[PDB]
């Protein structure tokens, strides 16, 4: 036998590389001077091909995935890239006159709000401008005549405002291989993320993925398949995140029942800061819906499905959250360019043994904001005036897990996160990149010539 | 399609040859993104087009060799290899000698053959 | 038959790509730490070749030529990232105590200049400046006890200093084609810009072409071979731009009169204002000056070829801007740094029916400007001390015409402009960019074998 | 020239296939400007000869295939063609075809081809 | 090793013709210097690519041509340049006949070559 | 005879091309969020390969070696970089009220240090700090009741702060030579470092150079094999430098006897400005020492290999520093991050003819420098707490000669440099880059077929 070569065979093995996007032609046409990154993206294929591996089985890994951290460093880049020719706002740390709103009757939720007076520079830099605007306690923080106050990050980072041409409003974003690279799909009904899938696609491109921001809750996700899926790196290890995909989606209503003021402060020359005027409205604070009928269903088959891993006929118990840092202990998410912190205590607080109008979260608006644990680049989010509502579908959940064992005999679920990176796994789950290499070498009865 | 005959057998999948070969090249950050990985993707394309070329082959899809097969190289007979497996769990094996049966190609055979071919050619 | 496949057939289409610049080998020596943007660019080719396609025609269409798209973003671009490590003089928008010029005798041209004295930082952040300088009243604005002013920016955008390094001043520029595209060239004396040219060529990279930026009369440019050529997109829209390329050349004497200081005003730490010192000389407003029987032979040139558009015997009308934004009302140009406004109604005033000294323009000089109608870049032209002569060679028009018809009785034109596509285009007329594809395949009767 | 027989006929400017192929390559921001055209233009080039490698060819400039010239794909005659044409107009005429053309090369011919060499080089 | 018969004779140094032909691809600013770096060292490998390509040779190492020597490029006996002479010695010969003698390859040779092919292949 | 081509021939010649670096995989595991530049560069290979050129004879030229110049412009741009996101101090020119070390007893280094009082920013635009730091003469200069202070940049440059993660600190770099270039390196035990090298050999990447910057005397660099090494661009002329390499290294003992404090100054929002607190121990002027033995066997060897230049039985002196600016004037380095300026005196004040304890060189510390010859970068070294030693190897020497001759008599010898570009090639010169060229064509009895 002799050694022939073969070029272009179907080889490959596991390869980390650097992908590229695409983004429609669709999210191009939005305009408004690049909502989101979508400025330099190539098209997404309209008769994008996924080709059916026939017989092939191959090996998955959700969990160390590195799609899932090249996005994450993706929209790290792009949050920081694109708040550098906008706004700054570092002379905004002022002095802070503040009062409680005056409120009239009576007391519900008091101080959501804060009236505070600031000495501020106009164009010039010469004469003040003595003015205000509102503020969400989140936003301010007192620090020791009537009280005085500063804004929150001035210890911690350098504010510098979104620029109110563009929008933080996810589009779907595919992510492909370049030549010689190939992504393969996972087509399995029942799929935890991790293991040897049967059906097996190849792809130029995933699907499309919304980079929705939230915790707690998943939105406008995926669904897994006929049934609600359970995905977890350690199902013993209590320090690791569990997600969960849902089979049906959950409506969730929310709403920001203020009609609001955009009232324009010239911070010049040519940079204008965008002050909260006043409200129009009566004072009420956020909230956001869910059928209580449609959450039960829900919660009946999690429920079911977790005792398949925690054993048969257990105690399955949800819980609120065990405290931490504000991002962790609501659900947080965006509506309407504004930041909702909302209160779940409402959505996990029951018990479920093995054998209806709206449920009401107490959320809080937070102007002032920086996500990715980063220090260093505050963001502030200007007022949106008029009735902001928004619809979503809770299409997931991150969880945690109490370590207190109660080991074979009860379970304790929380809403958990905080490492955004568990929420990008939860699309990417079916995805890992491979390299290719055309050349192979094998025997047989040909040789060649003198 | 690409990738078609990834899971079928290496005698079956050199028909899907046409289509590894073809699609393996495809005609302010964030546009740098694309650029340095298209990069590589010419340099992966003549990286594979060099030892090609620098082996017995230089036109592509396949050729033979003047190299016999060592038989340590985890032999198996022609049917228990085109007919019996395929090329994926191929390279699950030979991955080994991959980089020593490559050395052969490139030194031991056109270094050799076209220094044989040289002086034969003066006449 | 058998298909045959031909390598590197003459085959191309048109198409649009990413050119590259050349700028000689005597563009670089010039240095002054790199004046224009000559700093990473390639040499030009010393021995251009210029190849006659012969019995070749192409269509081409000079307004819709993505090479005036791509210089037009470019000179934007070399703007923005030139304007960048320079001085940036934000602190500047104070409160400006300023008065009339004290004059003399008697009144020509009053308001022109101001004297005015601003409290200014030094470069210590305690201690203040209390100093002063020259401003045009084109660069300062009143608001609302002696009068008090400030800069025309300030409510518009932020302001940076061009560093005293670099100098605006056109350098020929050639524009280049990558591999596997070509640049065609129209060889045709009589060419109005759009439509099949007979004697095409192809070239590695255009001629050398000055970006130089003004408006109404075009400068230093190309003229035509031996008549007055006129192009226009649509000649009856009236909403379109006419552009005029001249045979013969008409020299335009300009001077600013005044011999001045550069007072520099320190704003530390290491930034330093160059501030406007004094008046050496009388007082006097600049001018330029055309030779009134040269500009009357070439308007005489110009209406003849007019009328073969808008009809063999008709009233051609000259006459001046109909207002709008000043970068259009008057000429604008540049001239030892400094930035002229000259006002053409001595330019643009008279009648022709089908059948001798200076003419001086009464120009005005700003200092701070913000072309390419960018809003958020400002920037200020440091004066340059001396007697600021130029001479230029008047060498096209951007010209419009009005509306209200008088359809085939007589025509009205004024001058126009302020899209600088226009200028470009007027050089870049007879270039189009086409890719190359070097396949090509064919029937005869050749077979391969077995 | 560069471009030289561009405007003569297809016989002719068989004769300039030299020249085409040949300048074919050519050896802080405003720098990328040159560098992402010019890294096309090694794709540009490498695109061609991809599909010149595998097609029956590999070899640049001429060669010839298996594949009968269908007809319908807007006949003429050798000496309408060749001497009474050039290939700019040609390509303005087989434009909707080579697509159509350039699959017949790679799949049915050398996939054909090196796969009836592979059972005739057995022995 | 690389450049290993570099210092030997031109006879001896085509022993090491593989070893130049291999090493000669090898598979936020600061990683731009890479970059670009290695962009031109596709380029520098493409050029003497096409060159090997157009003319009559275009498989690597060794090829003969239909080009007569002229015995004015500096004529020794071929005792007196494989056995007597070093490569970049002899680079530091013929480097004013470099430009010259590329060109008959190139043009005169493979476009007449082909050419005479053509009206050699339609019987 | 007919032409041949030949492919993958050893032909190569001078060429200048842009390099890559490597530093090992050890260089990245010190992190501390990259340390130096080590965070885009390549590994170094762990078997780098250095083949010995057989009969290989090539010119060198240490001083016209691109390398050099590459990464003389590479470790400018890193410091201009890694300098940027870090924290800027323009609002630290504020006058400084300032008075001498109180002193105690006696006196032996009296106004090396000022106690400086100042009113700057908190993290808001409001209300101002009043506080003070440590400061030295270096550092701070006196304008024109107590004596008033300002900063030594303030009316040079801009200052921002060294970021307190990355820390200065050479670390081994290879510099490597992309594919289709090479690397040669000679290596004859005495070269000159200019001429024919008769042992050649090719590299991919250098030895490990560290980037030791410094003055007068060459650290921790490589020394010559078996004998001192003396080698210069032109011996004859007075006013161009000599580099002096050794063959046995100098241990040099250097120390900052003093305690320090670090106390963190909030000039926010998110700025902190890390000001020097006081002293812990005995006031004490820094020192560095060499063995007294040590120094004089290697002057001893020095001396005997300059007489061969300048001829066999001279008069060698040698003497300080001429005068210039302070880089010059002194041995300048770093240790513990902190910049030390040494006085030489000690070192070079010797007259040797043809036939023990410690040298203490009195040095002193500057916070604020800015090398590299850059006006418009300053840089603020924040105080690292504790007791700093340091010990390196003297391994080679900057020096300059006197132009007043006695030319055959005797000759005089002080230190110099302070172009930074005279270290690097004290180790790059055995290198230099050349480009291949795999083509060649040759006669012989083949021709082809028809
Ligand atoms: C999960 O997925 C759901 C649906 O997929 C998503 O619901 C979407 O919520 C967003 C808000 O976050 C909605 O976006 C806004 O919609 C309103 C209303 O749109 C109406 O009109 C359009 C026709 O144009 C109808 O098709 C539509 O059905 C509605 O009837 C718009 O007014 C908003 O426009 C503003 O925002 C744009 C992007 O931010 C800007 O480009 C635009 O210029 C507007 O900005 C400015 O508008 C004013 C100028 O006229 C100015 O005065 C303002 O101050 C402001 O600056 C915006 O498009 C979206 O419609 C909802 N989807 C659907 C199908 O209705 C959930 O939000 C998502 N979950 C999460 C967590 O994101
Ligand atoms: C259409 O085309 C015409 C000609 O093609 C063009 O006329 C040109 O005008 C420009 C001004 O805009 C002229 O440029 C200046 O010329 C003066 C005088 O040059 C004399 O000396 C040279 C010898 O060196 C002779 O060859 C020449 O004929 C003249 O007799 C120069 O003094 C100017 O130098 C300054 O500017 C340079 C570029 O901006 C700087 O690099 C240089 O350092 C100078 O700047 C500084 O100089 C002083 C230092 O000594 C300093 O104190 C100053 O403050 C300043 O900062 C400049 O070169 C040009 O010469 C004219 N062309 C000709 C042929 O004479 C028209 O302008 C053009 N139309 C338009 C609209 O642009
Ligand atoms: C010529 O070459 C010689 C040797 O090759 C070189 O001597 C070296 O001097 C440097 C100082 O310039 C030394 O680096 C420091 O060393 C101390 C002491 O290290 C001890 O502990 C290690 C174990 O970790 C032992 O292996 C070693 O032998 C010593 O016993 C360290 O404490 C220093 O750490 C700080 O600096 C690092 C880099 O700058 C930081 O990454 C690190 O985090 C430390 O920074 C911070 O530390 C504290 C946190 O705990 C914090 O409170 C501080 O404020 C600070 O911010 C540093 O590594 C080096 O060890 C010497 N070499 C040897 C072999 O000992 C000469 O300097 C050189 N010549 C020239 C001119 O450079
Ligand atoms: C979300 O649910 C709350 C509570 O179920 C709704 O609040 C009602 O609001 C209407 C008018 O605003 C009142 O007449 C009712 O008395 C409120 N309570 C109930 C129980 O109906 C709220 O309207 C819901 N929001 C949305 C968008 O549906
Ligand atoms: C431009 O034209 C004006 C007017 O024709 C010239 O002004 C003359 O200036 C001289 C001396 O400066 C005076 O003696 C004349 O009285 C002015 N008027 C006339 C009509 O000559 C001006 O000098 C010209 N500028 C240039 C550069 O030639
Ligand atoms: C450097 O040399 C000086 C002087 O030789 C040393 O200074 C001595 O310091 C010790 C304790 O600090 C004293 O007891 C001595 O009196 C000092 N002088 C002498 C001559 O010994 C200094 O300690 C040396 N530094 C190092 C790090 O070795
Ligand atoms: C030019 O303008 C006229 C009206 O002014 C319009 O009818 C015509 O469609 C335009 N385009 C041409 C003539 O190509
Ligand atoms: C070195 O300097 C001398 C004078 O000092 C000069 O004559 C000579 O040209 C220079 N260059 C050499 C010797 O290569």
């Amino acid at each position: 036998l002799w050694v022939t070569v073969y070029y272009g065979v179907p080889v490959w093995k596991d390869a980390e590389t650097t992908l590229f996007c695409a983004s429609d032609a669709k999210a191009y046409e939005t305009e408004k001077h690049n909502v989101w990154a979508t400025h330099a993206c190539v098209p997404t294929d309209p008769n994008p091909q996924e080709i059916h591996l026939e017989n092939v089985t191959e090996e998955f890994n959700m969990w160390k995935n590195n799609m899932v951290e090249q996005m994450h460093t993706d929209i790290i880049s792009l949050w920081d890239q694109s708040l550098k020719p906008c706004v700054k706002l570092t002379p905004l740390c002022v002095t802070l006159q503040c009062t409680n709103v005056t409120n009239n009757i009576t007391d519900d939720m008091r101080g959501e709000l804060k009236n505070c007076s600031f000495n501020m520079t106009t164009e010039l830099r010469d004469k003040k401008q003595k003015v205000y605007s509102l503020f969400y306690r989140l936003d301010v923080v007192q620090i020791n005549s009537n009280k005085e106050y500063r804004l929150i990050n001035c210890n911690t980072s350098a504010i510098t405002q979104a620029c109110p041409k563009v929008s933080f409003e996810p589009i779907p974003i595919h992510y492909c291989a370049p030549a010689g690279f190939a992504i393969l799909k996972c087509k399995d009904k029942k799929f935890n993320g991790t293991g040897p899938c049967p059906s097996v696609s190849t792809v130029q491109c995933t699907h499309g993925i919304k980079p929705v921001v939230s915790t707690q809750l998943l939105l406008n996700g995926s669904l897994a398949e006929e049934e609600v899926m359970i995905r977890s790196e350690n199902i013993t290890n209590n320090a690791k995140n569990i997600l969960v995909q849902f089979n049906t989606p959950v409506q969730i209503n929310c709403t920001r029942p203020n009609n609001n003021t955009r009232k324009s402060i010239r911070i010049g020359p040519g940079q204008a800061f965008y002050a909260t005027g006043d409200i129009i409205g009566d004072i009420r604070q956020a909230h956001c819906n869910v059928s209580k009928a449609t959450w039960n269903e829900t919660l009946g088959k999690v429920v079911k499905q977790l005792r398949k891993h925690f054993g048969n006929n257990t105690i399955i118990r949800f819980a609120n959250s065990s405290g931490g840092d504000l991002e962790v202990t609501t659900h947080s998410f965006n509506c309407g360019g504004e930041f909702f912190y909302c209160n779940t205590s409402g959505l996990f607080n029951s018990t479920w043994i093995s054998n209806n109008d709206s449920i009401t979260l107490p959320c809080r608006i937070k102007q002032i904001i920086n996500m990715w644990q980063r220090i260093g680049q505050a963001m502030y989010a200007p007022p949106i005036q008029g009735v902001i509502r928004c619809v979503s579908n809770i299409t997931g959940l991150i969880l945690t897990r109490d370590g207190g064992s109660t080991n074979s005999t009860t379970e304790t679920f929380r809403p958990g996160g905080g490492d955004m990176r568990d929420n990008w796994r939860s699309e990417l789950y079916k995805y890992k990149v491979v390299k290719i290499e055309p050349l192979g070498v094998a025997p047989t009865r040909c040789k060649r010539r003198v | 399609g690409f990738l078609g005959a990834a899971g079928s057998t290496m005698g079956a999948a050199s028909m899907t040859l046409t289509v590894q070969a073809r699609n393996l090249l495809s005609g302010t950050v964030w546009g740098i993104k694309q650029l340095q990985a298209r990069v590589l993707a010419v340099e992966r394309y003549l990286r594979d087009q060099q030892l090609l070329g620098i082996w017995g082959c230089s036109g592509k899809l396949i050729c033979c060799t003047n190299v016999p097969w060592n038989s340590s190289w985890s032999n198996r007979n022609l049917s228990e290899i085109w007919d019996n497996m395929t090329w994926l769990q191929w390279d699950k094996e030979i991955s080994n000698y991959t980089q020593i049966i490559y050395g052969l190609l490139e030194e031991s055979q056109n270094q050799q053959e076209k220094n044989e071919q040289d002086l034969l050619a003066l006449d």
